[PDB]
Parts: structure tokens; sequence; C-alpha cells
């Protein structure tokens, strides 16, 4: 479904963006963090790590990832870690490469976020 | 091989007790014993991880201290379907169960003090081991309560090298430095004394620490925003003093367990 919707269904896509912003903020706002745009605010992997702990009920020790990544490589490591966490929770390996997220590919970013929303949309 | 472990075929699974991120617990029977079977959850099991489990399990087999509850045995996998630990069944469950999920009489403050002494003795013992048992976190879920109400540090609750390295599920008992630094860069004995201070807090309040927050919120706020348990009002000066020094911000000023055992021994009914 997802690729058809992204390439051909613009209004349906804006509802997906809006729902996703609402979903990520519902969790991230518990840490006083706010997402205003999906295009670049997940690219460094930090919010994906934090979100996974919020959705699955753990803290991630600060030495386990880079809280303030200062390179491409560090971001890639963050995102790859986040994808492992998703697999540890029972999701299949995500389709995008971690590099696709760090390079702000919108379709890749929204597909990852949309698979989180589908699984975790009822988490308080 | 030196040990083959317990034969999985000999275990009789009776009742499921619990399941979480780490695995499933079942009440069972084995060779005439009432046991708890812990079936560990692991992704991408391998020969290497299996070898590691078999080398890590024997450290858990501590049968020389009344306040330590050993692993009675383990099932190597293969040939067991999954790595599994067996312990004797502790009729009152965990300290957490006893304090927060009781259904009958509430444990009295004498019994609470005896829990605290039991836990401090067990920790003083475990702190004599060289090297320390790796990845052992003290919290109320990882202490068990035996038939005569003795508290025992649970060796089956130690995490293995292959389990969830970057996921912490009970951060409310973890020292702020340990939320932020690798174990190699922290004094693990001093971090364990913070965990004990939070258990004193829980024994005083009979509340779950930071019960209103998620685990991520707890770790982030403790690590980065200075969140701490509030010292309860209306407690004796020596309880207050002990909790404050055990929960000192500076790890090097927290006492050794063998220096608080004698305080707790004075606090007991005799």
């Amino acid at each position: 479904a997802f690729d058809t919707l992204f390439d051909h269904a613009p209004d349906k896509l804006n509802v997906v963006k809006k729902t996703l912003i609402t979903f990520v903020n519902k969790h991230l706002n518990k840490l006083n963090l706010e997402v205003t745009e999906l295009e670049t605010q997940f690219a460094d992997g930090v919010y994906l790590v934090l979100l996974m702990g919020l959705l699955e009920g753990y803290f991630v020790p600060l030495h386990s990832f880079f809280l303030t990544p200062d390179s491409f490589e560090q971001k890639v490591l963050n995102v790859s870690f986040a994808f492992e966490l998703m697999q540890d929770g029972g999701l299949e390996k995500p389709k995008p490469r971690p590099e696709d997220i760090v390079n702000c590919d919108l379709k890749s970013t929204l597909r990852v976020l949309y698979n989180l929303f589908t699984k975790y949309r009822n988490v308080e | 091989n030196k040990h083959s472990g317990i034969d999985f075929k000999q275990l009789n699974f009776l009742t499921k007790l619990n399941e979480n991120h780490s695995g499933e617990w079942w009440k069972g029977r084995w060779q005439g014993n009432d046991i708890v079977v812990k079936v560990l959850k692991v992704r991408d099991w391998s020969t290497r991880k299996s070898r590691d489990f078999n080398e890590e399990c024997p450290r858990l087999r501590i049968f020389s201290h009344p306040n330590v509850l050993p692993v009675l045995g383990a099932c190597q996998s293969p040939p067991a379907p999954h790595p599994t630990l067996i312990t004797h069944w502790m009729p009152y469950g965990s300290l957490y169960n006893v304090l927060h999920e009781g259904t009958n009489f509430v444990v009295d403050q004498s019994q609470a003090v005896k829990f605290a002494l039991d836990m401090a003795r067990g920790m003083a013992f475990l702190h004599t081991l060289e090297p320390l048992i790796p990845r052992h976190a003290l919290n109320s879920r990882s202490v068990m309560i035996d038939e005569d109400m003795t508290a025992r540090i649970s060796m089956a609750d130690v995490k293995f090298s292959f389990q969830s390295p970057g996921r912490m599920y009970a951060p409310a008992w973890v020292a702020p430095e340990a939320l932020q630094k690798k174990p190699e860069d922290t004094n693990r004995r001093s971090a364990d004394m913070w965990s004990f201070a939070v258990l004193l807090w829980e024994l005083v309040t009979r509340e779950v620490p930071f019960a209103d927050l998620s685990n991520m919120e707890i770790g982030m706020k403790v690590a980065l925003e200075g969140l701490r348990p509030t010292i309860p009002p209306g407690i004796s000066p020596h309880v207050s003093k002990l909790m404050k020094i055990c929960m000192n911000e500076d790890p090097a000023k927290r006492p050794k367990f063998d220096m608080i055992v004698p305080i707790l021994e004075k606090m007991q009914d005799k």
C-alpha cells in the first residue's frame, strides 16, 4: 500500500504526516522534546532511539548511543541501533538502509515511522 | 565438558507465573523439588552465545550464603530448545510482590528492617567476589522472599552478555552515573549502594519509586535533570541519615555494605 499512497495520493499523505507528528509528540513530549517536521528531525537517529524506549518501556543508557551525534557515521550507528531495537521488539528488519534515514529520504523516514504507529498506536 | 547441566526432558512445567522482555517464568517440579523455570528470550541465538551462557551460569551457583539464592541448574541450548535457568520456588515471590502486590497482611516495619539487613548481608557477600558477578542490578524484583521471610538476592536475575545490552527496564534503582557511563568506567560497588538506598526508600514509603513515570522518563530525568526520590517525612534520624549517605551524589562517599550491616543489626528486634 505505502508506495502507492506516497507517490499518488497527496491528501492522504498529509493526513499520514499529521497523524505521525501527533503520534511522535505524544511520546517525545514526555521528555520535553517536540517534533515540528518529519523531514529532518529523525535523521540523526536520536529521536528514534528515544521513541523506541518510550514505546517499549525501557531507558537506553546514554553510553549505548550518541545523544549528540557529531558525524554521519555516528548518526548511522544511532539509526542502526534503533533498527535493532525495533527487531528486538518483534518488527521485521526495516526496508530502508540506515543511511536512507540519515540522508533525509522522506519516503524511508515515513515508512519507518508509519510501521511504528501501526504497532504502537495504542500505547499510553 | 565439565557439566552437562539439567536435562530439559526432566522438567515438569505446571503453571505460568510471568512473562516479560527477558523470558517466561513457570512454576514446576524437577527431581522432587518445587522449582521456577526461567526460559530466556533471545534473538539470533548462536554457538558463541550458547558457549557464553554455559560459561556464565556456573558463577550463579552460590550455595554458601543464606541471603543469596543460587541458580539450582541450567539447561544448555542445544539440546534444550531455549537457554533455561532453574531455581527453587520461593513461596512469597519477589520483594516487589511482597511490598507492592500483597493481598493479605501488610508486612510490618520490623519485617522491613529484617529485609534490609538480609539484603545488605547478601550484597556484602557478593561484594567479596573477585571479579564481581557481571551485570547484577539490585532492585526489588531481583530479591526473593523465602518461606521464613528471609530475603535472598536472586542470582537467576543476573543478565547475560547476550541479553538486551542497551535496554534498562528498572532504572529507578540505578545510580545516576550508571545511567550514563559504561560499567567499566564506574565503581560498581558504589553504584549498588545507590540501589540499596532506593530499596530503603521503598521499604519506608511502601510505594514504587517514580511510579507515575515511564522507564525512559525516569532514566532521562535522573541522568540529565537531577530527578531524585524525595526523602520521606516522619522518619527516624538514623534511617534518614542512612538513606541520604547511601544515596550520596558522590559515589566515593557512599558506604560499603559491610559498614552498614552493623547499623542494620542495631535496628533489629531481638
